[PDB]
């Protein structure tokens, strides 16, 4: 995606600072609060049915990881979002069978986490940078489907 | 919300469909499918080549559906409760993709209703497939 | 856009049939009524009150002749929708401040035109190469949006 | 529909955003301009400087007419009236844009709520602007 200098030294510096372990986590737990439908891709994950299940959830909180530690290589590939992402493209439609909409869910709250974790440092700039990056990984994940 | 003089409209268009109900309904999924692929995802279980039975018999349902709909426009959520408990709690189908059924529909029932797809028509079938969208999606959460 | 040579053949079969400027007109009039808040612009149309009025108003179709005229244009540059609309993309957004959404709208109510003039010969894999037509259009009049 | 619960969410989430109103609105349109740049489109009489008393009295409005809308949470359409006809007929906004609004919103709320902004409450809070985007494009067409 083509962001200016200053949004890139937005969204790089920020992510220094994100322990991805924890908001991945977070960020997975709410998508499964805040849109109850993305649930359906996780049926083998335990106890999903209070905000506290779904976010006590051990496994959860591995793949919150696992998907920003995966969100974290595109980061440094963001100019070629496409070839990095192609693979987990391919995988999730035609293995996961996973409605790339979820994606689009997924980079919205995954901006209202970082906006409640960094409080007044995310300001409407560095929002409107991680909006494309969040928007671009959609779409680079979006882009296998057939 | 529906106006009085769009459910006229609506059991216009519709009465007309008659008994091709269920031949548009695969027609429109087929359209879906092709046009909009990622709509496919909902149905990894389904043959989907062209006139397959299963493509069939579920545009049946989904006609079915729709007309029960338009007998009991004047009162959608109790009519289509149990559609609505389906979607919400075992299909749990992203609300968008509604909207990309309901235009396949749309372009469906003008292929094949020259007469009657009016633009008030077209208008008010558009507003009744939203209204049976959200009635479908309101107890998703 | 991406459009196998396939595709590309169905949608200038399909186009070489077309009167643009009566689709034209109707497409902008179906748009007009369907969707009437697209009407904030056309204020001085004059007489949009009534479906009937829409439809027969000579500034609405010749309004619809214009759009038309252009996408049907724009159909010869496929490989390139980008580099054919940049300036009207630039027009559309600083000066007449019109929602790139209105363009998808337009769009799709294009696609039931073409289903309604057709009929049969508007098959699933015709409407699937215009989708793509008028997504693609929709997506390089947005481009320039800032 | 919002559940008790969720009533309870948002007046407790919205009874702590207190005299903060008003500049937590403006700020969700800043963060709307900036993020969303097709909303402009609709503000081309605005200066959308950061720090424009035009955006700051706009989102002034915007969040009053939210402490109203909470305020009358179980009776919206009634207490949102007006202004759904102003949206519907005259500003004539892109059902679209209120979704783009509704997450800066809810970006805006998290970030100056850091303890209150729990996963329920985000939850019931995009459930209640949900709404209130329902109501407002209600009479659309
Ligand atoms: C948008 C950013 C996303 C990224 C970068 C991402 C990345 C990943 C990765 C890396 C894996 C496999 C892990 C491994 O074997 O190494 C995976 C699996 C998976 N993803 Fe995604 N994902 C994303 C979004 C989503 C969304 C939004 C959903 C649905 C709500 C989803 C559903 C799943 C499922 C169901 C699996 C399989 C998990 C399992 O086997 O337990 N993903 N994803
Ligand atoms: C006009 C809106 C809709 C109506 C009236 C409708 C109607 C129906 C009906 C009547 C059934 C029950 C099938 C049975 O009992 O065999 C069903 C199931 C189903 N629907 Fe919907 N539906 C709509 C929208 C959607 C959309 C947009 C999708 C996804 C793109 C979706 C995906 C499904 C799936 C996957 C099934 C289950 C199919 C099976 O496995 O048999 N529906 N729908
Ligand atoms: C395929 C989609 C579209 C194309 C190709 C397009 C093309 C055009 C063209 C070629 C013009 C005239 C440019 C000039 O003055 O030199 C124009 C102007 C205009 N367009 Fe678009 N347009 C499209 C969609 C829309 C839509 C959906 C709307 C709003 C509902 C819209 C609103 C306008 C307005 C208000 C003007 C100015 C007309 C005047 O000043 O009389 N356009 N457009
Ligand atoms: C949470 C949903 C919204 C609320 C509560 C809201 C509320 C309001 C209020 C209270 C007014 C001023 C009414 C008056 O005092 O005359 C207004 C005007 C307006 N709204 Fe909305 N609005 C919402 C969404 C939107 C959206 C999403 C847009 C477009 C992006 C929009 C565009 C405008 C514009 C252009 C004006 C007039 C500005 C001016 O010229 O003064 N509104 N809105
Ligand atoms: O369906
Ligand atoms: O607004």
């Amino acid at each position: 995606v083509h962001l200016t200098p200053e949004e890139k030294s937005a969204v790089t510096a920020l992510w220094g600072k994100v322990n991805v372990d924890e908001v991945g986590g977070e960020a997975l737990g709410r998508l499964l609060v805040v849109y109850p439908w993305t649930q359906r891709f996780f049926e083998s994950f335990g106890d999903l049915s209070t905000p506290d299940a779904v976010m006590g959830n051990p496994k959860v909180k591995a793949h919150g990881k696992k998907v920003l530690g995966a969100f974290s290589d595109g980061l440094a590939h963001l100019d070629n979002l496409k070839g990095t992402f192609a693979t987990l493209s391919e995988l999730h439609c035609d293995k996961l069978h996973v409605d790339p909409e979820n994606f689009r869910l997924l980079g919205n709250v995954l901006v209202c986490v970082l906006a409640h974790h960094f409080g007044k440092e995310f300001t409407p700039p560095v929002q409107a940078a991680y909006q494309k990056v969040v928007a671009g990984v959609a779409n680079a994940l979006a882009h296998k489907y057939h | 919300v529906l106006s009085p003089a769009d459910k006229t409209n609506v059991k216009a268009a519709w009465g007309k469909v008659g008994a091709h109900a269920g031949e548009y309904g695969a027609e429109a999924l087929e359209r879906m499918f092709l046009s909009f692929p990622t709509t496919k995802t909902y149905f990894p279980h389904f043959d989907l080549s062209h006139g397959s039975a299963q493509v069939k018999g579920h545009g049946k349902k989904v006609a079915d559906a729709l007309t029960n709909a338009v007998a009991h426009v004047d009162d959608m959520p109790n009519a289509l409760s149990a559609l609505s408990d389906l979607h919400a709690h075992k299909l749990r189908v992203d609300p968008v993709n509604f909207k990309l059924l309901s235009h396949c529909l749309l372009v469906t029932l003008a292929a094949h209703l020259p007469a009657e797809f009016t633009p008030a028509v077209h208008a008010s079938l558009d507003k009744f497939l939203a209204s049976v969208s959200t009635v479908l999606t309101s107890k998703y959460r």
